[PDB]
């Protein structure tokens, strides 16, 4: 009748917890060679038959805003680009003065320019003469100084030049835990990311993330289940980013309508800078094309959603960015190595009350970038032969709502981001780390002699 | 029936306690970046032997289950037999008896395998 | 007579199950390019406390040799006890039997002591 | 009385026979320079499993104590049973006998359980 304790070792028993996670990103990719794209060089080969093991009658907690896997993913992404940064060839002596001028072409007085074209001198092979060469630098890449300009780095950092072996392309890449660990996924049609999940599955290795850096417009993400979802760690905090997760994807193609040449400078001994030389065909401006029809169907399908939480009977009225870095007011996503920033005050123009062709969105390009808000880095995109054109998915949205409302009953949404964390929010939400102790004593009617 | 690797979870601890070798079997598993895998597979393996060395200077030694000379306190969540296996998962049990676990890992290593073994030791020369 | 380190490698199986010890001995063996023979020892570390894991969650714990309740299937090429033990060898067996290790060690590690352990469980209460 | 870890290393083999479980009990325990520990307690759990390892081959398995089927050769430093177990420290006898250390462990792990677990084997069976 009296019990007695009994030591079991393999109980369904974890905690939540944080530990170290390594890769994972099939074997197809591996072939993608080219000297190591992105990050996969020494990454564990996916799994080719992962199990996912539905943990019946469980119900577990989930929090997208206080995961670890964001933070982790975050830095490992940081480290990835110093150490793809580290053995590239630094252009230290680039920051000489630039005798720049308009590029060849034919007014308006409207055009602003954009273009310059930049004449300097450049240290050769040898230690003693040196050479009076020209390349081709987008405005927002110089800045004059008292025509004599300069780099628009020169008295915030060093600049490195981006190696042309490797690639800027997100590919797909799984974050396995090791042993005595497991990653939880709710399996919900209907999870709004935090707090109990009715339908939790047991998993070792995420599925394929790939890690799109972008700004206020979510790309190549992946879509939500029946009903556009919107996520806020606190909705009455208008401080809080707002992710949207959207059900139908909306088709986006930009282009790069400028062809370009590359110039391979020699700035020896070995070092060799790849400038921009001259454009063949019609000075054209980068664009992005949005379905307006698709757009439509999407703005009224999430506005519906909307007005599930901010009232029945409200107006939403959308405006663009208030103002900032170029980062932040503009869509900002790598293409095909280059570097846009879009205009999106023509997709967030609106005002929606209770109840056929493209917008072309004016995109600019940046080849000296400082993403992460990086400081003591500059990388100097190599120019890209031939016209670049991408087909991507708008699948999400970084939203921001004005504050100091109280009077009226509209609410008005412009695009946000900044905090590259967010983007990895947006697929981390509906994952999370546990540990197993596999040991648990319990009493039974159980001894010896 | 094999749920798998925590396959058990939310069920009772008497259905949980026929998955005991399916736990344990997965929770050893046979330049930077690669010692991300290298400090995290030695602090994997430092609490596999930290849990053997716990296992071993008990009164156990044989893995998944074993008996304990030890009478269960009412004070430690005073439940009924068939309240535990047909009615809590472990879990729900291990969050209530979180308070005690240490006072009574300490009346397990202690008490019983120092005063059971020198018992031994004294039954065992005659 | 001592033939070494994989001495019987040719021998038959029951021929070569005088050379267990031998193989077993040497099997755990006690700035860059120095972490290459630590991340090997670990490895090598790693696949001995498998090994052991294995051994242990079985019928056995007692290493070396080992009876267990399981029939034999005759599905898993049906052969004789001396066309086995005395006209195979070793390697030529595991190639043979590659098909059905997992399933075996399915039915080794669960059916065993998972059910035995609790019976003796019910048997030693009384 | 508890004299703690290496308490009676200057007391005769029969006394320090009595703090066997003290010095067992604190041998295993649970960016540059943090490296420097990881190296030294891989060391350690290597030099722990290396000694279990010795400790399980032989007819032991159950630590701390383990009796053997081994004559004692009187030319291992012929001494008697009252002049080795209360006039002798275990670091004077390991003195000694340093010569036959590695020839005793070959007449342990080779002569006794590959021949002693064989002959079980032949007596399991009928
Ligand atoms: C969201 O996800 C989508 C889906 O993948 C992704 O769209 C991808 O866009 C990129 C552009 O940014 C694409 O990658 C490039 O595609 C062009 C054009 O592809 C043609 O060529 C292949 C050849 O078989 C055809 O099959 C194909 O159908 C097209 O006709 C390629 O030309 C590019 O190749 C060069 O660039 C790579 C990176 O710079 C190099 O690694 C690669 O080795 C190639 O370099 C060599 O060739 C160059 C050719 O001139 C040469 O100049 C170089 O010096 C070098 O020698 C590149 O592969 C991709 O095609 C799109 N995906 C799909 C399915 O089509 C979005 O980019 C993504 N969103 C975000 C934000 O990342
Ligand atoms: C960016 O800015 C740089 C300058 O900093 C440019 O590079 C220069 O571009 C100009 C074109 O505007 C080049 O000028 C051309 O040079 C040619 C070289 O010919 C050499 O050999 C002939 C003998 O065969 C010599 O007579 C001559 O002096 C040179 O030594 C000339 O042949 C060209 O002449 C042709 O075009 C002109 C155009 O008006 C006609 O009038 C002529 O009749 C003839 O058809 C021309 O003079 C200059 O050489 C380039 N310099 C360097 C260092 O490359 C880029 O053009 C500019 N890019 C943009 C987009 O603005
Ligand atoms: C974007 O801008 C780039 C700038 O580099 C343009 O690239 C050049 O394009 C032209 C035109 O297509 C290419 O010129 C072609 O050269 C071919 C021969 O090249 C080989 O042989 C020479 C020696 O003779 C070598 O030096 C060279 O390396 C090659 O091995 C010709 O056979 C071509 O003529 C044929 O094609 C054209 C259409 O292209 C037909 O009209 C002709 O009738 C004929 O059938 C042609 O003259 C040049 O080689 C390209 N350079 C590079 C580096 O690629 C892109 O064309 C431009 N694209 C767009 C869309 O604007
Ligand atoms: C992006 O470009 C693709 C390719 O041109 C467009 O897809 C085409 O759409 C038209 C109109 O429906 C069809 O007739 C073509 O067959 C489609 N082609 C392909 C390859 O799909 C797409 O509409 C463009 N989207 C935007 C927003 O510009
Ligand atoms: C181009 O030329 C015009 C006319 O001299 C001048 O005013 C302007 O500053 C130049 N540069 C740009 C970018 O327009
Ligand atoms: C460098 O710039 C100077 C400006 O003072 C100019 O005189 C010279 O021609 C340029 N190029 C070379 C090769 O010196
Ligand atoms: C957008 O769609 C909404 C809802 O169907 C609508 O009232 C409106 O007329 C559409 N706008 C355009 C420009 O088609
Ligand atoms: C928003 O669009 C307006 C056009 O009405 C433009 O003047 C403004 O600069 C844009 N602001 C941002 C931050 O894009
Ligand atoms: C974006 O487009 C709007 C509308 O054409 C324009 O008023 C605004 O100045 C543009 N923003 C930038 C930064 O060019
Ligand atoms: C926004 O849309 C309204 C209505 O079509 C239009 O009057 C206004 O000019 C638009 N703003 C911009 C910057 O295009
Ligand atoms: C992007 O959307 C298009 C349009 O339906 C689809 O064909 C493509 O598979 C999508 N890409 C994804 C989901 O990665
Ligand atoms: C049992 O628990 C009670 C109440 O907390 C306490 O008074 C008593 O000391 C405990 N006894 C043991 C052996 O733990
Ligand atoms: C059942 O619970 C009661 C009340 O706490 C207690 O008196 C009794 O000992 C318990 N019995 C068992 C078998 O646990
Ligand atoms: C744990 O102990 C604390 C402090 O005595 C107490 O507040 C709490 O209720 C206890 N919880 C459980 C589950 O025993
Ligand atoms: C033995 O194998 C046969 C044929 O493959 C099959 O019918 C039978 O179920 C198997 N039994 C066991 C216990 O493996
Ligand atoms: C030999 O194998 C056959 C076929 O499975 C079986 O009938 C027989 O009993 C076996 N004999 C011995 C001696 O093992
Ligand atoms: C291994 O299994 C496969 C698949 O059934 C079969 O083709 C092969 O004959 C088997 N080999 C052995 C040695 O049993
Ligand atoms: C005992 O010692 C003697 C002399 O040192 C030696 O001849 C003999 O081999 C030893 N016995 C064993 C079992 O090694
Ligand atoms: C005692 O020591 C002597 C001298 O070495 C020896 O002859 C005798 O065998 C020893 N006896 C015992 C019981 O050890
Ligand atoms: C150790 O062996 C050597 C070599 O035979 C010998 O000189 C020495 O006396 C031996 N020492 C002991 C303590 O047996």
């Amino acid at each position: 009748e009296n019990l007695w304790v009994t030591v079991y070792y393999g109980v369904p028993v974890w905690k939540d917890a944080e530990t170290t996670l390594f890769c994972a990103s099939d074997a197809k990719a591996y072939e993608t060679e080219k000297h190591n794209v992105w990050a996969t060089c020494a990454c564990v080969p996916t799994d080719p038959n992962p199990q996912e093991i539905h943990l019946e009658n469980v119900t577990e907690e989930f929090n997208m805003w206080k995961n670890n896997m964001v933070e982790q993913m975050h830095t490992d992404i940081i480290s990835l680009w110093d150490q793809s940064l580290k053995p590239c060839v630094k252009l230290t002596p680039l920051c000489v003065t630039l005798q720049c001028t308009n590029v060849t072409n034919n007014i308006t007085d409207d055009m602003r320019g954009e273009l310059k074209n930049c004449s300097f001198n450049m240290t050769t092979e040898l230690r003693d003469k040196k050479q009076k060469v020209y390349s081709l630098f987008y405005r927002l890449d110089v800045v004059q100084i008292n025509k004599e300009y300069r780099l628009i780095n020169c008295n915030t950092s060093a600049i490195t030049q981006a190696c042309p072996k490797v690639s800027f392309e997100p590919i797909p890449i799984h974050y396995c835990a090791p042993a005595g660990f497991a990653i939880l996924k709710c399996k919900d049609k209907k999870f709004n990311g935090t707090g109990p999940c009715p339908s939790v599955s047991t998993v070792q290795c995420t599925h394929g993330i790939k890690p799109v850096v972008s700004t206020q417009l979510l790309l190549n993400g992946s879509l939500a289940e029946e009903e556009v979802m919107i996520r806020s760690e606190n909705i009455t905090n208008n401080a809080k980013n707002i992710l949207v997760q959207f059900n139908t994807p909306v088709q986006i193609n930009c282009t790069r309508p400028n062809n370009n040449t590359r110039k391979s400078i020699r700035i020896g001994p070995g070092q060799a800078f790849y400038a921009t030389g001259d454009i063949i065909g019609d000075i054209r401006q980068a664009h992005c094309n949005v379905s307006k029809a698709t757009w439509n169907e999407t703005l009224g399908k999430v506005v519906k959603q909307l007005r599930k939480h901010f009232g029945n009977n409200t107006i939403i009225r959308f405006a663009n960015s208030s103002g900032g870095d170029l980062e932040v007011t503009t869509h900002s996503f790598n293409c095909g190595g280059e570097f846009f920033y879009c205009n999106t005050s023509g997709l967030f123009n609106s005002t929606w009350i209770s109840n056929n062709d493209s917008i072309t969105l004016p995109c600019r390009i940046k080849q000296i970038i400082n993403m992460w808000q990086r400081i003591g880095q500059a990388m100097y995109a190599p120019p890209i032969q031939g016209v670049i054109r991408c087909v991507s998915n708008i699948t999400g949205l970084i939203l921001t709502r004005d504050g100091g409302a109280n009077n009226t009953s509209t609410e008005t949404f412009r695009p946000g981001g900044g905090d590259m964390r967010d983007n990895w929010r947006s697929e981390l939400y509906k994952y999370k780390v546990v540990k197993i102790e596999p040991l648990g004593v319990a009493p039974t009617r159980c001894k010896r002699r | 029936v094999f749920l798998g690797f925590l396959g058990a979870a939310g069920s009772t601890m008497g259905a949980a306690s026929m998955t005991l070798t399916v736990q344990a079997r997965n929770l050893l598993s046979g330049t930077v970046w690669g010692i991300k895998q290298l400090q995290a597979r030695v602090l994997a393996v430092e609490r596999y032997l930290r849990d053997q060395q716990l296992l071993g200077i008990w009164g156990c030694s044989g893995k998944l289950i074993c008996c304990t000379n030890v009478p269960w306190n009412s004070s430690w969540s005073n439940r009924n037999l068939s309240e535990i296996w047909d009615n809590m998962t472990w879990l729900q049990w291990d969050k209530e008896i979180s308070n005690y676990t240490q006072i009574i890992y300490g009346l397990l290593e202690e008490s019983q395998n120092q005063q059971e073994k020198n018992e031994q030791d004294l039954l065992a020369l005659d």
